[PDB]
RNA sequence: AUCUAUAAUAGUUUUU
RNA sequence: CCUCUGAAUAAACUAUU
RNA sequence: AGUAGUAACAAGAG
């Protein structure tokens, strides 16, 4: 009633009734941003200035009548001048400090609950758990982590809609909740908000601080899950890190997530190792993830992935021999394969790797509402077998078991704009970039699978790409049942035997795991991981290996060259390298190792050619057992986040780069420290230690006349001087022992 | 490297030309409300200031 | 619903979705359906030659004002007709819900 | 595993 | 004499809400 | 005078 009284008074008026019927809604935006304009270009001068006047604030003028124009002492709180462009006046900092003294009181009881988060992080902090300093080789790295964390299952337009139905149901529009999740929020937020008595724009905003999910690219190391981004400022820094522990509940996902990284690595290190069991088992006892002993959590874990079931049973768990894709559980039934990492081109132009599993296998998948059985081979689904609950949870399935098959026609189905790099150019998973293509439309995918006439049998209905129940022609190798479930059985954890080499055998015989089925994708943990060793970097990222690998060679640079000069095998059987021998390419191992120990042996034999930094770059690659051969190498590969980053034997390189000026050593770009010099070093130009069975004489001689490539220096015999094109740009004149 | 005087050597003709050859075998409309900046802005003029 | 009703309808509590038919009605009964994809509003079709259509063959209004509008609508179309605008007027119809951008 | 939602405010970068 | 007043470029990004 | 520097301030307006 009021509403409508004071509508019709504005109409009554000339000018408002003008603003009223010439404005649209659209332009009402417009006018309410309009105004004189706010001359402020430098606020902090502007404030600095205004608060060196009598009366810089603006207060309504409910003021005058609460507050008295003077204070004991006679000091003036407000006048009655107007603000100019309204109708508030101006009053002074004193009116502020004396309301907050004298002014009456109210009770703030409901505050807590409209700002829940704050003080949410204020018994975070309060209940937190301090560690010890530790001071190291940091490497940041610059990744996106979550600020806010929101709602577990919703995006920002879900999260949008949900508070929109939740505080504004008439003002949705035509917004229909149709998400599972996004529904069971907006019934439990509408009964915790029943009958609540707060305003609908603060519930509005309440609702977004606690539900909006909030992303941000920020350098981090250790932990990037929101209560550990939170006090990132003070947990890790440049050269130290504080062991610290939220004081709240944790959650499971994070854990999971945290256990599955740290498992991988574990695992990864431990193969390379003489005795890859206990190896894995002192780990695992030497590690913690946020907080909590890693066996606690294996223990207490249903976790389905294959380094915590290699894990579980190095421990004498029961597990499951299950991992997840695509939301299904798949379970291996029979068959083998081995990875390989094939080349192919996408429907929409583009190029890129994909490890094909090879050989014949046969997998049952579960689902939370779908079921199938499949059967495949070497980029090629033998057969499918689904019995979902509807239309879509089937679709799902057969969308899932496509993708899964790695079948050329899936990959040519690819269309539109689809990118398989991230926006700061990460590498993303191909197989969950065609997921995520296929399941937002799979028209195409379907209709360029193809058809195929079908028997049938046991009644068991059909499928058309237009996904409809026909009964004569149905999609190439799917059908569709109804009896297909099997789902107790899923969840039936069994006794294993683990082999020294980590080989996981079921109580017939058979192998079930193996290292090799471990993912060599290197990720990041959500809580942070925390390892107690002489080496706190054993089970760390690829940079951080590399950077402390070669710190460790330079600060121990006094014992290692003596060892290096009188006995070494004992050197090249140290524990430290093992963690850098998991990076290089397992293929190349032993001939990198071949390699390398010939540079060293010629070394030692010939005198007054010792380069300090030739044998530090070489030395994290003879830890491996040799293999012998005439290849000749000029770089060697490591494996670093999927990218294979080569170290040049000759100069410096992107990874591996020492500075003369300075003596510093830089190890992808961190500081590993300054080599001192030794008076032994060569001071004559004269390398020993870059060709197999060669030595580098000198600079370029015309005499014996054109360079010839590296490759091409199996012609020479003994004593014959040649100019090679070794290095980057670089000809230089060497002869052959 | 920098590049000198960037803005008063680049041409909005050659912006049209971009932008004509960007929008191919698209529906005329489009074209033609992309296109209609780099004309106002080939034909623009400069106020001197305050003096 | 999924998209807007053209009424709502107290008494029987429900929304009616109108159309007006240039062509037989039962194709654009047809074509109504397959787009709202629903069977809780009342769908009520019209059409110029005194044809129409309705849910169940149910229609709301009494027969006086269901012939004032097939009235209204022969009116219309004599109208129409006697300046030779309903040829085109008839096959503009199939083109008429899509938005051509100038 | 992915992750460019909007709008306000301030700060930074972009010379013959 | 007296009254009033002490001065807001474009794009992108960053932070907070 | 001084600040300052390719053009201004060293009060402006009513
Ligand atoms: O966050 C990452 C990972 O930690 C997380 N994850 C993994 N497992 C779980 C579980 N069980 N619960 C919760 N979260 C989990 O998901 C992310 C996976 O990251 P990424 O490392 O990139 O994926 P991965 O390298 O594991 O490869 P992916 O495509 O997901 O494959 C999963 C699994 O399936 C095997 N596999 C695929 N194909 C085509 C196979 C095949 O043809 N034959 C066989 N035998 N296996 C196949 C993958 O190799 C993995 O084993
Ligand atoms: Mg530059
Ligand atoms: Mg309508």
């Amino acid at each position: 009633m009021e509403r409508i009284k004071e509508l019709r008074d504005l109409m009554s008026q000339s000018r408002t009734r003008e603003i009223l019927t010439k404005t649209t809604v659209d332009h009402m935006a417009i006018i309410k941003k309009y105004t004189s304009g706010r001359q402020e270009k430098n606020p902090a001068l502007r404030m600095k200035w205004m608060m060196a006047m009598k009366y810089p604030i603006t207060a309504d003028k409910r003021i005058m009548e609460m507050i008295p124009e003077r204070n004991e002492q006679g000091q003036t709180l407000w006048s009655k001048t107007n603000d100019a462009g309204s109708d508030r006046v101006m009053v002074s900092p004193l009116a502020v400090t004396w309301w907050n003294r004298n002014g009456p009181t109210t009770s703030t009881v409901h505050y807590p609950k409209v700002y829940k988060t704050y003080f949410e992080k204020v018994e975070r902090l309060k209940h937190g758990t301090f560690g010890p300093v530790h001071f190291r080789n940091q490497v940041k790295i610059r990744r996106r982590v979550d600020i806010n964390p929101g709602h577990a299952d919703l995006s920002a337009k879900e999260a949008q809609d949900v508070i929109m139905e939740v505080v504004f149901p008439n003002e949705v529009g035509a917004r229909i909740l149709t998400s599972e999740s996004q529904l069971t929020i907006t019934k439990e937020k509408k009964k915790e908000l029943q009958d609540c008595k707060i305003a609908p724009l603060m519930v509005a905003y309440m609702l977004e601080r606690e539900l909006v999910r909030k992303t941000r690219f920020l350098p981090v190391a250790g932990g990037t899950s929101s209560v550990y981004i939170e006090v990132l400022h003070l947990t890790q820094g440049t050269c130290w890190e504080q062991m610290y522990t939220p004081g709240g509940e944790v959650r499971n996902d994070d854990v999971d997530q945290s256990l599955i990284i740290a498992a991988r690595n574990i695992v990864r290190r431990a193969t390379v190792s003489a005795d890859p069991l206990a190896s894995l088992l002192e780990m695992c006892h030497s590690t913690q993830i946020g907080g909590v002993r890693m066996v606690d959590i294996l223990r207490q874990n249903p976790t389905e992935e294959q380094a915590v079931d290699i894990c579980k049973a190095a421990m004498g768990l029961r597990i499951s021999s299950s991992f997840s894709f695509g939301g299904f559980t798949f379970k291996r039934t029979s068959g083998s394969s081995v990875k390989r990492e094939e080349e192919v081109l996408t429907g929409n132009l583009q190029t890129l790797k994909i490890r094909v599993h090879e050989g014949y296998e046969e997998f049952t998948m579960v689902g939370r509402r779908a079921t199938a059985i499949l059967r495949k081979a070497t980029r090629r689904l033998i057969q499918l077998i689904v019995s979902g609950k509807d239309e879509q949870s089937i679709a799902e399935a057969i969308i899932v078991a496509m993708v899964f098959s790695q079948e050329d026609c899936m990959i040519k189905a690819v269309r539109g704009d689809l990118n398989f790099v991230n926006r700061a150019n990460q590498r993303l998973n191909p197989m969950h970039q065609l997921l995520r293509h296929f399941q937002k439309d799979a028209k195409v995918l379907f209709q360029n699978w193809g058809i195929e006439p079908i028997d049938n049998v046991m009644g068991m209905i059909g499928i058309l790409p237009d996904m409809t129940p026909s009964t004569e022609m149905s999609l190439r190798g799917v059908r569709v049942s109804k009896m297909g479930v099997d789902e107790y059985s899923s969840t039936e954890r069994v006794v294993v035997s683990i082999d020294r080499f980590l080989r996981v055998r079921d109580q017939r015989g058979n192998v079930l795991l193996s290292p090799e089925e471990v993912s060599e994708t290197q990720g990041t943990e959500k809580l942070t991981i925390t390892y107690s060793s002489s080496m706190m970097w054993e089970i760390n990222g690829p940079e951080s290996v590399l950077v402390n690998t070669y710190q460790w060679i330079i600060r121990n640079w006094e014992n290692v060259k003596i060892q290096w000069s009188q006995d070494p095998t004992m050197l090249y059987n140290k524990m430290e390298f093992e963690p850098f021998q998991s990076l290089v390419p397992k293929a190349a191992r032993g001939q990198y190792s071949g390699f390398v120990r010939v540079l060293f042996q010629q070394m030692r034999d010939v005198l007054g050619t010792f380069d300090t930094v030739q044998i530090i770059k070489l030395l994290p690659f003879a830890a491996a057992p040799p293999e012998q051969s005439r290849m000749q190498f000029s770089s060697l590969t490591v494996n670093v986040r999927g990218s294979g980053m080569r170290i040049v034997v000759r100069g410096n390189s992107p990874v591996f780069n020492y500075n003369k000026a300075t003596k510093r050593l830089t190890v992808l770009g961190k500081d590993a420290g300054a080599l001192m010099e030794d008076p032994d070093e060569g001071t004559a130009g004269v390398e020993s230690a870059v060709l197999r069975g060669f030595l580098i004489l000198g600079k370029e001689n015309k005499r014996y006349g054109p360079a010839l490539s590296i490759n091409e220096l199996s012609n020479l015999a003994k004593g014959e001087k040649a100019n090679v094109l070794i290095g980057q740009g670089d000809v230089v004149l060497v002869m052959k022992r | 490297g920098d590049n000198t005087k960037w803005n008063e050597n680049q041409n909005p003709r050659m912006f049209l030309a971009m932008i004509t050859y960007i929008t191919r075998n698209q529906p005329e409309w489009f074209r033609n409300v992309l296109s209609i900046a780099p004309i106002m802005f080939s034909n623009k003029m400069a106020r001197l200031g305050k003096g | 619903p999924k998209f807007l009703p053209d009424l709502y309808d107290y008494k029987e509590n429900r929304f009616i979705e109108i159309g007006v038919t240039r062509r037989e009605v039962h194709i654009y009964y047809l074509e109504k359906a397959n787009k709202i994809k629903s069977e809780k509003t009342h769908i009520h079709i019209f059409s110029f030659t005194g044809e129409e259509m309705a849910t169940k063959a149910d229609y709301t209004l009494d027969e006086e004002s269901r012939a004032r509008i097939k009235t209204r609508l022969f009116t219309i179309r004599q109208e129409m007709a006697s300046r030779g605008l309903w040829d085109s007027f008839r096959q503009s119809e199939r083109g008429e819900e899509t938005i051509e951008e100038r």
